[PDB]
C-alpha cells in the first residue's frame, strides 16, 4: 500500500503477512457472505491494484466465482476506456500519461507507475475506481450465491 | 433462496425467522422505500398462524423490541 | 481513528486487524452480554463514525438485534436534527458547517469532514453522541435480550 | 495510561487488546488466587483510575465478589473523604482542585484532570491510592474465598 | 428473566445465588436507592428456609462477608 | 480452608503436604514472627506418625531440604 511517513510523505510499504493471512481466513470462513464487503473495503485501505489483484490471485477455491469476476473487472475496465476516451496529441515531456482501464486493472501499470497517480497533485483514484468495480462484482455474486 | 421463500415455522420462534429475515434483507440491494414496504408486510405474512394472531393484535405503529417481546411464548 | 502524532497534532490512523478481530471475537463469545458495553467503549476510543460503522457492518448473525440497533440510531439521528435545527442563513466562508443526525451517523459526512469537526477549534464529539446512541441501543437489546 | 514519550514529556497512550485479553485470561484462569495481585499489579503499571474502572468493569462473573470490592471501593473512598477534609475558601484560577474520593475511584474527574493530578508539579498518586484500595479490597476477597 | 424470578434453590449454596442476583442487578438499570431496597429486601426474601433462618439471627446492619460466611455451611 | 485443618495423610508424601503447608501459609497474612512460630510448630504437629517420628529424631535447628530428604521413604 500507499501510506504516510513520519516525514510526511507518501511512500509504498509492503502489506502484512497477519494481514494477508486475515483475508484469506476472511474467504475462507464467510466465502460469499456480505460482510465479507465492508471486510475487504477496510482491509484495501491505502492499497493498490497492484496488492488488490495479489489479493484476488491469491485465491483458492470458488473458481467459478472468481471467473465471474474477472469477467467483470474486464467489462467494467473496457467501459472505462469507452466512457474516458485517449486524449488529444502527444503525451507531454512535463506530464505523466492518462491510464486507461488496464491501468486502472493494474496489468499495463508499474508500481511507480501508480505510486506516481496517486501521489502526484492533482492524484488520480485508481483505487477507489477498482474498489467500486470490485464491490459492484461483488454485488453480482452475492445476488447469484444467494439460495 | 429469494426474500418470499422466507417463512415461519410451526413451531419456530418468530426470533429465528426475524434473524433470517434481515439476513436476506441483507442480501436484497433494493430502494429502502420498497425495503420499508417489505419489512411491514412480507415479514407478518409468513408469520406462523399463532404468532399472527398475536401480531395483528399490536395494530400498526409497532416497533421490533415490542414485536419480538410479543410474540416470545408462542 | 484520529490520535495524536509525535509532533503534537491530531491527524488520522487506520484501526489494526488484531483490533478488527478483537471487535469480532467479543461478538462472538459473549453475544448480548452487559460486558460487551464498556469492551466496546475501550475499543472505541478515538473512533470516528465512519469506524462505528465499520464495526457495526462487519457483524455476522444477531440480524433481528442489528435491525432493532439501526433502527434506534435514525431514531436518535431524527431526534437530533429535531432538537437541533439548521442555523439561520448561509454557511460562511470562513466557517465549516453544524453537522446534521445523518453526519452524527456518518452517512452524510466525509471523512475529512469528520476530522475537520473533532480537530478544530471548538471541536464538536459527534463521535461521543453517537457512542450515547450505540449505549442506549445496547440497553434496549440487553433489555430485550434477557430471558 | 499515561507514559513517557520519545520528546521526554508524560502523554496519555490507550492500553493495548492484547493486555486487556491478558486482564480477562487471568481472572479467567486463577480466579481467586493470589498471584492475581503481583499480576494486577505489572498490568497497572502506569494507568490512570479510568482504566482501572473499566478493568473491574469489564470483569464477567464471581458478581458476589464484584460487589464486595465495589463496597470496599467506596468505604476506602468515603474514607479518604473523611480523613481528608476540603480545604479553606474558594479554589485558585491559578491553580488545579484538589481530588475527593470518587475522583481517586475516577467517578467525578475527567481524564484530562487524572492527566492534570499525575503530570503536574508536584504529583499527586491517585493510582497508587486506588492501587492500595485493590490490593486491600484483594486481601479482603482472597481471606474469604480460601476455603 | 426477571430480578423477581430470582430464587434460591433448596439445596444451592447462598453464594452461588448471591452471584446470580449481583448479575441480574448488573441488568437492572434503576436508580440507586430502589436498587438498595432491592438488595436488603429482595435477596433475603427469596432466600432458602434454612439460611433464611440464619440470616434473619444476623439482624440488620449485617455486610455481604459476614452474610456469606454466615450461610456456608447450610 | 483453614492452615489448623492442613494435615497429613497416612499414605501422602510429606512433600505432597510441606506444598500444601506453604500455599495455605502464603494465604495467611500474619506478622512474620508468627509465621515462624507456625512453620516449626504446626507442619510438624500434624504430620503422619511414621515421618513424624522421623522428624523427632533430626532434633530441632534443622531446616527444610534435610526434613525433606528425611521423610522420603516414608
Amino acid at each position: 500500500p500507499i501510506v504516510q511517513n513520519l516525514q510526511g510523505q507518501m511512500v509504498h510499504q509492503a502489506i502484512s503477512p497477519r494481514t494477508l493471512n486475515a483475508w484469506v481466513k476472511v474467504v475462507e470462513e464467510k466465502a460469499f457472505s456480505p460482510e465479507v464487503i465492508p471486510m475487504f473495503s477496510a482491509l484495501s485501505e491505502g492499497a493498490t491494484p497492484q496488492d488488490l489483484n495479489t489479493m484476488l490471485n491469491t485465491v483458492g477455491g470458488h473458481q467459478a466465482a472468481m471467473q465471474m469476476l474477472k469477467e467483470t473487472i474486464n467489462e467494467e475496465a473496457a467501459e472505462w476506456d469507452r466512457l474516458h476516451p485517449v486524449h488529444a496529441g502527444p503525451i507531454a515531456p512535463g506530464q505523466m500519461r492518462e491510464p486507461r482501464g488496464s491501468d486502472i486493472a493494474g496489468t499495463t501499470s508499474t508500481l511507480q507507475e501508480q505510486i506516481g497517480w496517486m501521489t502526484h497533485n492533482p492524484p488520480i483514484p485508481v483505487g477507489e475506481i477498482y474498489k467500486r468495480w470490485i464491490i459492484l462484482g461483488l454485488n453480482k455474486i452475492v445476488r447469484m450465491y444467494s439460495p | 433462496t429469494s426474500i418470499l421463500d422466507i417463512r415461519q415455522g410451526p413451531k419456530e420462534p418468530f426470533r429465528d425467522y426475524v434473524d433470517r429475515f434481515y439476513k436476506t434483507l441483507r442480501a436484497e440491494q433494493a430502494s429502502q422505500e420498497v425495503k420499508n414496504w417489505m419489512t411491514e408486510t412480507l415479514l407478518v405474512q409468513n408469520a406462523n398462524p399463532d404468532c399472527k394472531t398475536i401480531l395483528k393484535a399490536l395494530g400498526p405503529g409497532a416497533t421490533l423490541e415490542e414485536m419480538m417481546t410479543a410474540c416470545q411464548g408462542v
